[PDB]
């Protein structure tokens, strides 16, 4: 579903408030 | 004299866009070349603004009193000078004092005064056609005043009170504030040769004088010259016609405003920091000019639209005179301890009947100490000598 | 009586009538730009709730 | 995290709570308490920029 | 009372003195005050201000 | 541009200048007006040489 390559489909999976006026 | 005039004509109102006009300098200070912002009352550009006029065509004087809001816009476009002064105040009865304007040809006068004025008033303002000249023959506008306490007078110095009708040609400006105890006016005359209505482009109102007042006003009314001859048969109440002037009214509100200041010191533009997304990204940038991107403006909330309580079903009421009106108390050394539950509390009862010397509170203020609720509560009390309540508060010694 | 969240703020209350508890969930709050084709071109605007 | 936590921080002020302090307080009182939470939260805001 | 806000006519007992040009002074005008020099106005004010 | 304008903002005291206090206030009292504006001003270099 996504093109993202074998290994970095393996790669991905390795890595790991909005009140307070905070926000992404 | 006093009158209430008759054989007029009413119609429904008029209204028109408020084109960019409420500006003025906010203050004596001076400054160039330059763009500065002020939180300031002002009449709100494209605001509603309503019309009014009074027309022959029928009779169509009516000339209502309107509800003075907390500032007024006011402007005319002029012909035959038939604004001749305004009334403001609240009761206009002498049950209060109020302020008069006048404009006639014994004195130009302000006045603030116990005034009982007429239920209708005006000026019966008459034309000595035997010798083409135009008077008021009636003053129609005030019985009395039991007292006044502030008077100004300045002269008659132009009162022509004869013209011709046609399009206007002249356009006088006022706003009226009171605010902190003084009536300040701020005016702009400018001429004009417009079809009857607003005008565009844009100029701004100076200063003229600002006067103490102690009233306060809630009601206001224009001062008008009627018109009367041999063409207008009846008593001074119905031998009358209309001319036909036109007014406006614009009621003004808190806004914030951005001001271009020329070389010169004049305001050639503003911007209003409400009106529109674009505008206050304008006022944001602090310029009059944005380039293409994109920018980022206050911040979007949504009010609260109900409030609610919840306490628990208490009923008891808490002790109170055996506590504060108790036949004997402790000696200090051995100072006395009582428990308050399961009650609700009123200080209002004790500061309305209890001759308390001194009632001092730490921690909290004692006018919110019926807003809350408590846990805990204790009282404690002792007697000692009247210099010895120096020592009861925190960190005595 | 009360919860709390672990942003130290009180997220839910019970009702001293009913003794039903309830969640609390603060008034919307938004984020607000404006985009625009640059003032010397055109006036026409969008906005943009983030 | 470090950043939400300091909303806790007192600074010496009454309470944490604001509306705490501007409920139970009259103006001229609160007016001399707020004035230390501001000072205290700038601080925190500004370290976290820096 | 208010303050420097604008001019008014309660003023303080002091004798003016003669006013000295192109000098670094100290002067002060109805309480404002201050320090430097002063010199002919190239600048308009509306009468008011 | 910043730096300069952060001059007329009050920090609490009763007016923006010191001459607006040394004219009106005897030395015992100005120095809780004073202290204030040391506190706020200085920030302002602080801030702005790092
Ligand atoms: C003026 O004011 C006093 C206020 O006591 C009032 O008694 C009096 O009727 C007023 N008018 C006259 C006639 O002086
Ligand atoms: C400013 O005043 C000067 C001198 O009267 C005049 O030449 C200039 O046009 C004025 N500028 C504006 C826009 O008021
Ligand atoms: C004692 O105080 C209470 C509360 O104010 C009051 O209701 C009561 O009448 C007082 N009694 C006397 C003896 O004054």
């Amino acid at each position: 579903p996504s093109k993202r390559s074998f290994i970095e489909d393996l790669l991905f999976n390795k890595v790991t408030q909005k009140f307070n006026g905070l926000t992404v | 004299q006093c009158v209430n005039l008759t054989t007029r004509t009413q119609l429904p109102p008029a209204y028109t866009n408020s084109f960019t006009r409420g500006v003025y300098y906010p203050d004596k200070v001076f400054r160039s070349s330059v763009l500065h912002s002020t939180q300031d009352l002002f009449l709100p550009f494209f605001s509603n603004v309503t019309w009014f006029h009074a027309i022959h065509v029928t009779k169509r004087f009516d000339n209502p009193v309107l509800p003075f809001n907390d500032g007024v816009y006011f402007a005319s476009t002029e012909k035959s000078n038939i604004i001749r002064g305004w009334i403001f105040g609240t009761t206009l009865d002498s049950k209060t004092q109020s302020l008069l304007i006048v404009n006639n040809a014994t004195n130009v006068v302000i006045k603030v005064c116990e005034f009982q004025f007429c239920n209708d008033p005006f000026l019966g303002v008459y034309y000595h056609k035997n010798n083409k000249s135009w008077m008021e023959s009636e003053f129609r506008v005030y019985s009395s005043a039991n007292n006044c306490t502030f008077e100004y007078v300045s002269q008659p110095f132009l009162m022509d009170l004869e013209g011709k009708q046609g399009n206007f040609k002249n356009l006088r400006e006022f706003v009226f504030k009171n605010i902190d105890g003084y009536f300040k006016i701020y005016s702009k005359h400018t001429p004009i040769n417009l079809v009857r209505d607003l005008p565009q482009g844009f100029s701004a109102l100076e200063p003229l004088v600002d006067l103490p007042i102690g009233i306060n006003i809630t009601r206001f009314q224009t001062l008008l010259a009627l018109h009367r001859s041999y063409l207008t048969p009846g008593d001074s109440s119905s031998g009358w016609t209309a001319g036909a002037a036109a007014y406006y009214v614009g009621y003004l509100q808190p806004r914030t405003f951005l001001l271009k200041y020329n070389e010169n010191g004049t305001i050639t533009d503003a911007v209003d920091c409400a009106l529109d997304p674009l505008s206050e990204t304008k006022c944001t940038l602090k310029s009059f000019t944005v380039e293409k991107g994109i920018y980022q403006t206050s911040n979007f909330r949504v009010q609260p639209t109900e409030s609610i309580v919840r306490f628990p079903n208490i009923t008891n009421l808490c002790p109170f005179g055996e506590v504060f009106n108790a036949t004997r108390f402790a000696s200090v050394y051995a100072w006395n301890r009582k428990r308050i539950s399961n009650c609700v509390a009123d200080y209002s009862v004790l500061y309305n009947s209890a001759s308390f010397s001194t009632f001092k509170c730490y921690g909290v203020s004692p006018t919110k100490l019926n807003d809350l609720c408590f846990t805990n509560v204790y009282a404690d009390s002792f007697v000692i000598r009247g210099d010895e309540v120096r020592q009861i508060a925190p960190g005595q010694t | 009586q009360f919860g709390r969240d672990i942003a130290d703020t009180t997220d839910a209350v019970r009702d001293p009538q009913t003794l039903e508890i309830l969640d609390i969930t603060p008034c919307s709050f938004g984020g607000v730009s404006v985009i625009t084709p640059g003032t010397n071109t055109s006036n026409q605007v969008a906005v943009l709730y983030q | 995290n470090t950043l939400v936590k300091q909303l806790s921080s007192n600074f010496g002020a009454i309470s944490s709570v604001l509306n705490d302090i501007l409920s139970r307080l009259d103006p001229p009182e609160a007016e001399v308490q707020i004035d230390r939470l501001i000072t205290g939260r700038l601080q925190s805001l500004q370290t976290y920029v820096t | 009372f208010e303050l420097l806000h604008a001019p008014a006519t309660v003023c303080g007992p002091k004798k003016s003195t003669n006013l000295v040009k192109n000098k670094c002074v100290n002067f002060n005008f109805n309480g404002l005050t201050g320090t430097g020099v002063l010199t002919e106005s190239n600048k308009k004010f509306l009468p008011f201000q």
